[PDB]
RNA sequence: CGCGCGCUACACUGACAGAGCCAGCGAGUACUCCCUUGGC
C-alpha cells in the first residue's frame, strides 16, 4: 500500500487560528474582534439605558 | 323513489362522501375511474372489501364518490370506508337483511374499521 | 420614522436610524405616532441596519 | 448436542431481578412432567412455548 | 367485473400479499414461533394503519409484513415514508422471487425462524430468551444488516435485503444477520 | 483443476475496505493507554518525571513511549504491507482509535506526540496529498468496529501456554482475528474483561506488548506465507 | 451554604469538553448585577 | 373503592358523559364500564400501570356482559346491536341487530304503530 | 432475598437433621 | 459473448471478455435491474446456459478448460469439471426427460 | 425450585410430628402441592416420603 | 474569550428531465426588497 503522510501541525494549540495565507488569517481575526467588540459594546449600552 | 342511498367516511381530516344508486357496476372517485384514484400502490389497499366481496355484489349499483380533505393515506383509508358502509347501507335499504348481515359479518370479520370511525383519540397513560 | 413592515399590533420602522447601537440606549422607550398610537420601542431589529 | 423445547408455565413474582431479565417457571414438551425454573430476558407471558440448549442446570438469581 | 385491472381478475380468488403471493401452503418450522409468526388474517398491504402497539403483545396479532415493513424505516431520512418501504418490500419479493422460484412468504418465514436467537448475556450473565424478542432481535438484526450492506452500496436497499433474506433463508454464514445471530448464540455458549 | 494463470505484473495489495466484514484479517487493539495532554505536549516521564513525582501518582504510567514503538512494529509489519492488518487504539479514558494501514507514522517520538496531540484534540488526521482520514477517533463499545466471527483475544501471564501457530491454523477459515494488548508499563490484566473470549499466555517469560504482537503478527504472516 | 443554594450561580453541566491536566463556579450573576448597579449608580 | 379500608381507591374518567353499565372480569383483572361516550371502556386496572381501551362505537352503550372464559365480552346498544368482542384483541368476533327480534310494542298512550 | 434466605435456611436444616 | 434469458422470460444473463458474467432482470420496456454477478472464471468466460427444467441452475464454459454449473442462490458454483485441453467454446445440457443431468 | 422440595417436604414432616403452626404447615403443603402435581405424581421416591408425612398429618 | 439553546453545510438518502396527484390555520380602505444612471 502506498503509505500517507499525517498532515498536521507540530505546535499545536486549540487557540490559535491556523491558515496559509496571512490576508485570509488577519481578516478573519479581525472580524472576530470587531464581532465580539459590537456585542460587548451593546451589553455596555442595554445596562446603561436599563 | 329511486334507489338511492349516501354514506359518509371518517378519518383525522379526510372525509369522503358516496352514492350508492341501482346500475351495472361503474364506480368513479370524483368522475375519474376507481383503477385511477390512488398513490397506485394503495390501489390493492383500496381493492380490498371488492376483493373479500366478489363484484356480483358491486354488479347491480353505481356509486360515485366525493373526497376531499387530508393526503393520500387519509384519502384511500376514506374511500374504503365509504365503499364498505355505503354497500352495506345499499343492501339494508333495497335487498335482504340477512344479506346485509351477510356482507357486515365477513366485513368486519376481516377488519375493524372498515365500519366505525374509530377516532384518533388523545388518552396516554394517565 | 417611517414603517416598513405592519404585522397587526407590533411594526417594524424604517428610515430613523442608522445604528441599532443608537437603539440599544433607545430601548423600552416611548413612540407616539401621527394619529394618536401610544407606543413602546421594544427591541432592536437584527440585519436591516 | 441436543435441543430442548418447552414452555412457559408460569410466570413469577418476586425475584429481585436486576434488569429487565425474568425467571420463569417451564414444563418441558417432551418430558412435560419436568418442569424447572429459568431465565429469560425481555417480555414474556404465561403458558408459550420456548427453546433452549442447557437443560440440566439450574437458573439462579 | 366493475374496474379491477386484468391481472386482479385473474387473482379474483384467494387472498394474495401484493396481489401476488399466497398465504395457503406455508408451514412454520419453529413450534415456539407458531404463535408468534401472525399468518392466520391474510392481508393485501401490510399498510394497515391500525393501533398494533397499545397494549401488551400486539405486535405480535399484527400480521408479520407490516412488522418488517416497520423495521425496515428505522433511520434518519427514513422515518417517514411508509409508502417507500413498502416499495422495498414489493420490489424485493419480486427479487427473490426471480431468484428462489420459490414463495416469498415461505422464504421469508424461514429467514425469521432461523435467525431466532435463543440465548444471551446481560451486564456478564448467559440466560435464555423470550419468543416476542426473538422476532424483533431478528427483524430488526435483518434491516440494520441491509442497510449495513447498502451504506455506501451502489446494491440498493431493496436488493440488498432481498439478499440478506435470501442468505438468511439458507442459513450460510454470507449473512451478516446469521453471522450477528451466531455470534450472540456462540457468546452465550461461551459465559454459559 | 486449471494451473492458476500466472501474474505478469505485480499486484498492488489494496488495504481492507471499512465496510468489508467478510475476510478473514488481524486486528490489534493497544488498549489501557495513557495519552494525556498538559500545559500543549503529552504527559510523559521527560520533564514530567519532576511533576508526577510531585503529585505522587504513578510516573510508570505516562509512557506514551510504549504505544509509539508498538505501533511502529504493527505498521512496519509485512501484514501491514500486503494489507492484511488493522490497529485499534483503546485508553482509560474510553477513546478509541482507529489506526489504518496506509500511513507513515514519524519515528521521531516528538512530532509523532504533537500528531497524537493534535489527534486527540480535532480528532481527525487527513493526508496531505490525498483528502483520505488516516488517524480517526471512534467511540465506545468496540464491538461495534469489531467483525462477528473473530476470536475475541488477549495476552496476559497465568493464562495457559498453547502456541501461537497451533491457534492460528485452530482459527477458522473465514473467521478473522484481533488481540487485546494492555499497552501500560505495570498493571492487572482486567482491562478487556468485558470483551475477551480467552486469556493465552505465549512464553514463560513476562514480556512488552511490542514483543507480544510482534511475535504474533510473524507467526500469523508465516501460517498466511507472507 | 455555598453548596446548597446553587442557584446563586450559573455553571455548565458538561464539564469540560476536553480533559487537560495541568498543576465549580464559572461566574456569580448576583454579584455582578450588585457591582455593575454600583457602578452605573456612582 | 376497597372493601377492607372502605376509603376512596380511585375516580377512573375518560368517559364522554355517565357511565351507564359496569361489569367485572371473573379472573379479578379487567373491568368494563359501558357509556354515552358512545364509548365502551375496558379498563386494565389490577397490573401496575394502568390503562383504558376504547372499543368504540357507532351508537351508544346501554348494558355490557361477560363469558366465565374470560375472553369474550358482550354490548348491548340502544340501536339493538349486540355485539361480541374477543377482549385481547379488542375486536368484533361477532355483531348482530335486535330491532324487529324485540319488536312489541302499541304500549297505551301512544299513536304510533 | 427471603425466598433464597428460607432456602439456604432449609439447606442447613437439612445439614442439621 | 452470449446473451441468455430463461425460458421464463425475464431475466437475462450474459459473459464479456474479462471473464464475468452477469444475469440481471428486465420488464418489457426499459428494465435493466441487476441481479447478480459473478467474476471467479479469471479468464473469459465464451459460452453460458440455463437449465431448460429447473429455473435455478446454468452452465457456463470459460475459454481457459473450465465448464462450470451454477445455482442461483449461493455464491459458489454448484459443479465444475475439466477434461478438455484446448479453448472450449461451445457447450449446453442434455435435452429429454430421461436426459436430466 | 423442585431441588429444594424434598427438603421443604422432609421438614413439613418435621413439623407434623412436631406439631406446630398447623395452618401454616398445612397452607404451604397444600400450595406446593398445587404448584407442583404432576411432579409429585411422577416421582417415585417422593411417595414415600408423602406416606409418611401423611400419616403424620 | 467561555458556554448551551437553535439554524445551516456535509453523497446514494443521487441528479436532471417529463408526467400524475391531496390539506389546515387564512381577510382593518390593508400588505410594498432596496437605492441609484439616463430621458420625458
Amino acid at each position: 500500500i502506498k503509505t500517507y503522510i499525517p498532515k498536521f501541525e507540530d505546535d499545536f494549540d486549540p487557540d490559535k487560528h491556523y491558515d496559509p495565507n496571512r490576508e485570509r488569517a488577519e481578516l478573519a481575526k479581525l472580524k472576530a474582534e470587531h464581532k465580539r467588540e459590537r456585542k460587548g459594546a451593546l451589553r455596555e449600552l442595554r445596562k446603561d439605558a436599563q | 323513489s329511486v334507489q338511492a342511498v349516501q354514506v359518509f367516511g371518517k378519518k383525522k381530516n379526510a372525509t369522503a362522501v358516496a352514492r350508492c344508486v341501482q346500475g351495472k357496476g361503474l364506480i368513479k372517485v370524483n368522475g375519474k375511474p376507481l383503477k385511477l384514484f390512488a398513490p397506485e400502490i394503495l390501489r390493492a389497499k383500496l381493492y380490498e372489501p371488492i376483493l373479500i366481496l366478489g363484484t356480483d355484489k358491486f354488479a347491480d349499483v353505481d356509486i360515485r364518490i366525493r373526497v376531499a380533505g387530508g393526503g393520500h393515506t387519509s384519502q384511500v383509508y376514506a374511500v374504503r370506508q365509504a365503499i364498505a358502509k355505503s354497500i352495506v347501507a345499499y343492501y339494508a335499504k333495497y335487498v335482504d337483511e340477512h344479506s346485509k348481515n351477510l356482507l357486515k359479518q365477513e366485513l368486519i370479520q376481516f377488519d375493524r374499521s372498515l365500519l366505525v370511525a374509530d377516532p384518533r383519540r388523545c388518552e396516554p397513560k394517565k | 420614522g417611517t414603517p416598513w413592515k405592519i404585522f397587526k399590533n407590533t411594526a417594524f420602522i424604517k428610515d430613523m436610524f442608522n445604528s441599532s447601537l443608537e437603539i440599544a440606549k433607545f430601548e423600552g422607550a416611548a413612540i407616539r405616532t401621527v394619529s394618536g398610537i401610544r407606543g413602546q420601542i421594544k427591541r432592536a431589529l437584527s440585519k436591516p441596519e | 448436542a441436543p435441543v430442548k423445547f418447552v414452555k412457559v408455565t408460569r410466570v413469577l413474582g418476586r425475584t429481585g431481578s436486576r434488569g429487565g431479565v425474568t425467571q420463569v417457571r417451564v414444563e418441558f414438551m417432551d418430558d412435560t412432567t419436568r418442569s424447572i425454573i429459568r431465565n429469560v430476558k425481555g417480555p414474556v407471558r404465561e403458558n408459550d412455548i420456548l427453546v433452549l440448549l442447557e437443560s440440566e442446570r439450574e437458573a439462579r438469581r | 367485473y366493475d374496474v379491477l385491472p386484468k391481472e386482479v381478475l385473474a387473482e379474483v380468488g384467494s387472498v394474495k400479499l401484493f396481489n401476488r403471493w399466497s398465504y395457503d401452503d406455508i408451514e412454520i418450522r419453529d413450534i415456539s414461533l407458531t404463535d408468534y409468526i401472525q399468518i392466520r388474517a391474510p392481508v393485501y398491504i401490510p399498510h394497515s394503519a391500525g393501533r398494533y402497539a397499545v397494549k401488551r403483545f400486539r405486535k405480535a396479532n399484527c400480521p408479520i409484513i407490516e412488522r418488517l415493513t416497520n423495521s425496515l424505516m428505522m433511520h434518519g431520512r427514513n422515518n417517514g415514508k411508509k409508502l417507500m418501504a413498502v416499495r422495498i418490500v414489493a420490489h424485493a419479493f419480486e427479487i427473490i422471487h426471480l431468484m428462489t422460484d420459490q414463495n416469498p412468504i415461505q422464504v421469508a418465514v424461514d429467514a425469521i425462524v432461523n435467525c431466532g436467537p435463543r440465548e444471551d448475556s446481560t451486564r456478564r450473565q448467559a440466560v435464555d430468551v423470550s419468543p416476542l424478542r426473538r422476532v424483533n432481535q431478528a427483524i430488526a438484526l435483518l434491516t440494520t444488516g441491509a442497510r449495513e450492506a447498502a451504506f455506501r452500496n451502489v446494491k440498493t436497499i431493496a436488493e440488498c435485503l432481498a439478499e440478506e433474506l435470501i442468505n438468511a433463508a439458507k442459513g450460510s454464514s454470507n449473512s451478516y444477520a446469521i453471522k450477528k445471530k451466531d455470534e450472540l448464540e456462540r457468546v452465550a455458549k461461551s459465559n454459559r | 483443476p486449471p494451473p492458476a494463470l500466472p501474474q505478469l505484473v505485480a499486484e498492488q495489495h489494496v488495504p481492507i475496505p471499512p465496510n468489508d466484514k467478510d475476510t478473514k484479517r488481524l486486528i490489534v487493539v493497544l488498549s489501557n493507554a495513557s495519552l494525556e495532554t498538559y500545559k500543549y505536549t503529552l504527559l510523559n516521564s521527560d520533564e514530567h518525571i519532576g511533576i508526577m513525582r510531585k503529585m505522587n501518582r504513578d510516573i510508570s504510567d505516562a509512557r506514551p513511549d510504549i504505544t509509539h514503538q508498538c505501533l511502529l512494529t504493527l505498521l512496519d509489519s509485512p501484514i501491514n504491507k500486503a494489507g492484511k492488518l488493522q490497529i485499534y487504539i483503546q485508553t482509560a479514558k474510553g477513546v478509541l482509535i482507529e489506526v489504518s494501514p496506509t500511513v507513515r507514522i514519524p519515528r521521531t517520538f516528538k512530532r509523532f506526540a504533537g500528531l497524537m496531540v493534535q489527534l486527540l484534540h480535532r480528532l481527525s488526521i487527513k493526508g496531505t496529498n490525498t483528502n483520505e482520514k488516516l488517524l480517526k477517533v471512534i467511540q465506545n463499545p468496540i464491538t461495534d468496529h469489531l467483525p462477528p466471527n473473530c476470536r475475541k483475544v488477549t495476552l496476559s501471564f497465568d493464562a495457559p501456554l498453547v502456541r501461537v501457530r497451533d491457534y492460528v491454523d485452530t482459527l477458522g477459515p473465514n473467521e478473522s482475528i484481533c488481540v487485546f494488548v494492555g499497552a501500560m508499563a505495570k498493571g492487572p490484566d482486567n482491562f478487556a474483561d468485558a470483551y475477551v473470549d480467552e486469556k493465552i499466555s505465549i512464553s514463560n517469560y513476562s514480556l512488552s506488548a511490542s514483543v507480544a504482537c510482534s511475535k504474533f503478527c510473524h507467526a500469523c504472516e508465516d501460517a498466511w506465507d507472507i | 451554604r455555598e453548596q446548597f443554594n446553587p442557584f446563586q450561580f450559573k455553571t455548565n453541566a458538561r464539564g469540560p469538553k476536553f480533559e487537560v491536566t495541568t498543576n465549580v463556579i464559572k461566574g456569580r450573576p448576583e454579584l455582578s448585577r450588585a457591582r455593575s448597579e454600583e457602578k452605573r449608580r456612582q | 373503592w376497597s372493601v377492607q379500608t372502605g376509603q376512596l381507591l380511585d375516580r377512573l374518567s375518560g368517559h364522554e358523559g355517565p357511565v351507564s353499565s359496569l361489569a367485572f372480569a371473573p379472573d379479578g383483572s379487567v373491568l368494563v364500564s359501558g357509556s354515552w361516550d358512545r364509548t365502551a371502556r375496558i379498563w386494565s386496572i389490577f397490573s401496575r400501570t394502568q390503562t383504558s381501551e376504547p372499543l368504540q362505537l357507532q351508537s351508544d352503550v346501554l348494558d355490557v356482559a361477560f363469558r366465565p372464559d374470560s375472553k369474550q365480552i358482550a354490548i348491548s346498544t340502544l340501536d339493538g346491536q349486540l355485539t361480541f368482542w374477543s377482549v385481547s384483541e379488542a375486536q368484533q368476533v361477532s355483531g348482530v341487530d335486535g330491532r324487529r327480534d324485540v319488536s312489541g310494542g302499541r304500549r297505551i298512550t301512544d299513536r304510533r304503530t | 432475598m427471603a425466598g433464597e434466605r428460607i432456602a439456604e435456611a432449609l439447606e442447613l436444616g437439612m445439614t442439621d437433621l | 459473448h452470449c446473451g441468455e434469458i430463461r425460458p421464463d422470460g425475464r431475466v437475462l444473463v450474459a459473459g464479456e471478455d474479462t471473464g464475468r458474467m452477469q444475469v440481471f432482470d428486465v420488464g418489457q420496456g426499459t428494465r435493466a435491474v441487476i441481479l447478480k454477478t459473478w467474476h471467479i472464471h479469471k479468464q473469459p468466460v465464451w459460452v453460458t446456459k440455463w437449465s431448460p427444467t429447473e429455473l435455478t441452475t446454468l452452465m457456463s464454459c470459460s475459454d481457459d478448460k473450465t465448464v462450470r454449473l451454477w445455482d442461483l442462490p449461493s455464491n459458489d458454483p454448484t459443479r465444475l469439471f475439466t477434461g478438455h485441453t484446448d479453448y472450449v467454446r461451445c457447450g449446453a445440457f442434455m435435452p429429454g426427460s430421461a436426459n436430466s443431468n | 425450585p423442585f431441588s429444594t422440595i424434598p427438603s421443604l417436604l422432609t421438614f413439613l414432616n418435621l413439623f407434623a410430628q412436631r406439631e406446630l403452626n398447623v395452618p401454616l404447615t398445612c397452607r404451604i403443603l397444600f400450595f406446593v402441592l398445587k404448584t407442583h402435581h404432576k411432579q409429585i405424581v411422577a416421582s417415585r421416591t417422593m411417595r414415600a416420603t408423602l406416606e409418611k408425612v401423611r400419616a403424620n398429618l
